[PDB]
């Protein structure tokens, strides 16, 4: 009742059919924008017809993988709204991956054939069916809607994750577009803007989010991509009203303060894949208020978004939690042998609901390992995410990380979020990472990376941590950092880890 | 001498230096750093060689500690593996490259010690890091002494004696009547209420920190020639009239208090035996000290030394046996009998000790510690200051007072102790 009653029926209509009446009812009103053009629903919705028609000369079925690896731009549009027009599920690729990666992608998916950006063609190397993208030969002159065969039941895209893809079903994804679209309305006024890398769930968030209430889709240039304020020059530019983010990212966002302002029209950030810090919450309300900020929880196998999070301007969490199940959504947080926690208690969060994605793309006895029939669930499967998490009081999950990452070490296996708030409390440190490295076998030694310009020696570093808490939890080792080393996922991951020094 | 047994006892002082370090296995507080500047003439393998031969020299380079259930133990290992690091460097980056050489040690683990040779444009630095449960004073003069005949191209006798045989003599001696007797003069003496010393710090930091700093204030050798006639004219040492003024200063800073409390280190070589054996012999001793204010200078340095013989007469009970006998324990924000610390050493015996120079890693065993040394027939008055209590201003105000104390000593032996100024007109005039 109070965490999973998220029964709210929504229109099984598909996307695309709601594109088409949105460019027959409304054409010339504004749909797309970069940088100078500003497509409308009617141009937008034809060329989008024009690429449906050669997937389907080209033996497009329902469950057809079509591959794509074109960047950010109008082509990605196009490609995407056709091969879901085609019937075929669209599969994102990176054009900056290794060679190696792609032609396994490539051999285990099975695709039929590849829609691709002119330059990136030659990197799609041994394709079989090969349309280029951006090439007018694989645009057919027909702008007729064509017929919408593809069902709720069948795949919308595959989202590559040894990778693994995950297919997902249409309806799945049309749930949440609803589920958001309700909590955050994006109308004809509102807009949205395309930051996180197409390789990701989230961007099938702005991808979409933009259809349901007839707003625009604003196309941030690749160049602007890690680029604070030319991404913010796009809020107040385009007047963007919903922005999705990542922990990470959000944090030079918010280096440039209240100093900087004129932007009325924003109303939402969603803040996804990583578990949001505390400061953060306050951090941003000072510097942009009248704006609702959103922690967003979502894994790929739960079709993008599972969860949220509204947080209050007047109020701080301690930890910031994931929140609650979107529409239609339902989340268990189970022990090690498959029965459900109560509040408080850690467990392996699981999601369930019509939202479930189809599986991992032939690799069945990984899909039937983590996608496994729940008696939770009146018999249908539950996605084992591999995540630990606890209820709230008021039922919001907390993420809480990865598994078999806390140890009980001298007798505590309480989180390491405490240490990373006394940190920060200095002037002097910026940011906090803890983590546990383990150099040889019985040899466990964590290291902790901070960003102070101020030198800070051995000896003083040790004392540093007294003033905090007793001696029992002090880092093993210490690292001196100019600046925190990310990955190319625009995260911060423990393969980034490297050695202690200084 | 003991028989060659596997395992031997170890001396309470051992004891309390591995308790410890085993209490907090990370911390470099008990590191003792010098440094030696030699001429590029110098062969650094020679040195290297050198420092091998005393490895295997001296038992206590080769002595693992280790602990058997709830007993200390010591194993003596026949051959260590000296790590012998070389470096190029410029002297914009020796203290970068120091810093770097400074880690932890295993106490179960031999040698107790490394070494290294920072080679610059101009010098061959030789530096060498050992732990104080192996290297006190008295041994580092002997570890300098023995080096400098070593690379002199001369032949050292051999060791006559071993550490652990004066280990297991003081062991028994713990059990004899005389110690009983010094014993019952600490109970007497401290059964009472003890004075605090109130210093003008910051707020303490809940538990007790280690962050320190050294602040060197240079008796010139005309002055400290002075201070020695005035000493032998009314039959007293330096060290005597020192801590005189040391705890007139303390006393004058907590508000004039008639008693006050410091600790000292005695040289702890009870046993003749042992005037040639690298180890820690050291002991800590808690001063009792009363400053008659309203009597002389040379009135106070009778009493004080009427009260220091007592306690050099009882220096060799241990001081974690003195805590014992005090009902007093480790607590809280303050140690555990006194806060400032009293250091004293004669001048070097050789040319090689005078050019070490002892390196403070940023590191204060107490609140503050007066480390009176004599160095080019002055006097290095090293006020080594926990930097969480005292601001780099705070301790050069307090180091300016004490100066200004000293020459008012110095120049008023038959003047009353409370006509002594301790605030300095500059003081005066930036108040007003």
């Amino acid at each position: 009742l109070r965490v999973n009653d998220t029964a709210k029926a929504y229109p099984n209509k598909l996307i695309m059919s709601m594109l088409e009446d949105w460019a027959a009812a409304t054409p010339d009103k504004t749909a797309l924008v970069f940088r100078e053009q500003r497509v409308t629903y009617r141009e937008l919705n034809e060329r989008v017809n024009q690429l449906a028609h050669t997937l389907r000369e080209k033996g497009v079925q329902p469950d057809d993988l079509v591959m794509l690896m074109a960047e950010r731009s109008v082509e990605m549009m196009v490609a995407i709204f056709a091969v879901l027009k085609a019937g075929g599920a669209y599969l994102p690729i990176d054009p900056h991956s290794p060679a190696e990666r792609i032609a396994y992608i490539f051999a285990d998916s099975g695709a039929k054939l590849v829609l691709a950006q002119s330059p990136f063609v030659e990197k799609a190397s041994m394709a079989e069916v090969v349309l280029d993208l951006n090439s007018a030969s694989s645009y057919a002159a027909d702008t007729s809607n064509p017929p919408l065969v593809n069902q709720p039941g069948d795949l919308v895209y595959v989202m590559y994750t040894k990778p693994k893809g995950v297919m997902i079903e249409h309806g799945a994804l049309l749930n949440v577009l609803h589920g958001m679209q309700d909590e955050y309305p994006l109308l004809q006024d509102d807009a949205f803007l395309l930051k996180t890398t197409y390789i990701f769930d989230i961007s099938v968030a702005e991808i979409f989010g933009w259809v349901p209430g007839r707003g625009k889709l604003v196309i941030l240039e690749p160049e602007a991509e890690k680029n604070p304020k030319a991404i913010w020059q796009a809020v107040v530019g385009a007047g963007i009203t919903h922005i999705n983010f990542v922990p990470s990212m959000l944090i030079p966002f918010v280096e440039y303060l209240e100093g900087r302002t004129e932007a009325n029209r924003l109303r939402y950030i969603l803040a996804c894949g990583e578990a949001m810090p505390d400061e953060l919450v306050p951090k941003v309300y000072e510097v942009l208020p009248e704006v609702k900020l959103e922690n967003i929880y979502g894994p790929t196998e739960a079709t993008i978004y599972a969860s949220r999070y509204s947080l209050a301007k007047g109020s701080q969490e301690s930890p910031v939690p994931i929140g609650k199940p979107l529409p239609n959504y339902r989340m268990y947080i189970i022990n090690r042998h498959g029965q459900l926690q109560p509040i408080g208690v850690p467990g392996e969060l699981c999601i369930a609901g019509a939202s479930l994605a189809r599986g991992y793309l032939n690799n069945p006895a990984l899909t039937e390992e983590k996608f496994t029939p729940h008696p939770l669930e009146k018999g249908e499967r539950i996605y084992r995410t591999g995540d630990l998490a606890r209820y709230r009081e008021d039922g919001n999950i907390e993420y809480l990380g990865r598994m078999d990452h806390q140890v009980k070490i001298r007798g505590y296996r309480i989180e390491l979020d405490e240490i990373r708030s006394k940190l920060i409390q200095e002037e002097t440190i910026q940011d906090a990472v803890v983590v546990a490295r383990n150099d040889q076998n019985g040899q466990a030694y964590l290291c902790a990376y901070l960003l102070s310009e101020q030198e800070w020696t051995v000896g003083q570093l040790r004392e540093l941590l007294r003033r905090e808490l007793p001696e029992y939890m002090i880092p093993a080792h210490f690292v001196l950092l100019k600046q925190f080393p990310l990955t190319a996922n625009g995260k911060l991951d423990r393969k980034a880890l490297p050695e202690p020094d200084g | 001498e003991l028989d060659e047994q596997a395992e031997y006892e170890t001396s309470a002082v051992e004891k309390r230096m591995y308790i410890i370090q085993q209490q907090d296995v990370e911390s470099i507080a008990y590191n003792v750093v010098y440094t030696i500047n030699f001429p590029l003439t110098v062969d650094t393998e020679q040195i290297r060689v050198a420092l091998e031969q005393l490895v295997l020299r001296h038992e206590g380079l080769r002595s693992t500690y280790h602990m058997r259930g709830d007993e200390i133990v010591k194993r003596i290992v026949p051959r260590a593996e000296l790590s012998f690091v070389r470096q190029t460097g410029e002297e914009e980056s020796v203290q970068s490259l120091l810093a770097e050489q400074i880690k932890p040690f295993d106490l179960a683990k031999a040698p107790l010690l490394r070494a290294g040779v920072i080679e610059t444009a101009d010098k061959k630095v030789l530096w060498f890091d050992s732990h104080h449960i192996l290297l006190d004073g008295l041994s580092k003069s002997i570890l300098a002494r023995e080096l400098q005949a070593l690379l002199g191209q001369q032949v050292l006798s051999p060791v006559e004696k071993t550490y652990k045989s004066f280990a297991r003599w003081q062991n028994e001696w713990f059990a004899s009547d005389e110690y009983e007797q010094q014993i019952a003069y600490w109970k007497t003496l401290l059964q009472g209420e003890l004075p605090a010393v109130q210093l003008p710090t910051k707020k303490r930091p809940p538990q007790l920190t280690f962050d320190g700093a050294i602040q060197m204030y240079r008796v010139n050798p005309e002055i400290t020639r002075k201070l020695k006639a005035t000493a032998a004219k009314h039959d007293l040492t330096l060290y005597m009239l020192m801590l005189t003024i040391v705890s007139i200063w303390l006393s004058k800073m907590n508000s004039d208090s008639n008693q006050v409390i410091l600790g000292t280190v005695t040289d702890g070589r009870q046993h003749p035996d042992t005037r040639e054996l690298l180890g820690m012999f050291v002991n800590t001793l808690p001063l009792l000290l009363s400053i008659d204010h309203e009597e002389s200078f040379l009135h106070n340095l009778q009493q004080v030394k009427a009260k220091l013989l007592p306690a050099l007469q009882n220096q060799y009970v241990p001081f974690d046996k003195i805590l014992e006998a005090a009902r007093v324990k480790r607590e809280g924000n303050r140690h555990p009998l006194f806060d400032v610390m009293f250091m004293m050493q004669g001048a070097p015996e050789t040319e090689l000790e005078s050019n070490m120079h002892h390196i403070n890693a940023g590191i204060s065993k107490f609140d503050l510690t007066l480390e009176v040394l004599e160095r080019e027939n002055g006097l290095n008055i090293v006020f080594e200051y926990n930097t969480h209590l005292f601001d780099e201003g705070m301790i050069l105000r307090m180091v300016a007072q004490f100066e200004h104390l000293l020459l008012q000593a110095v120049h008023g032996l038959d003047q009353q102790v409370k006509r002594f100024e301790l605030v300095t007109e500059d003081e005066k005039r930036d108040l007003f």
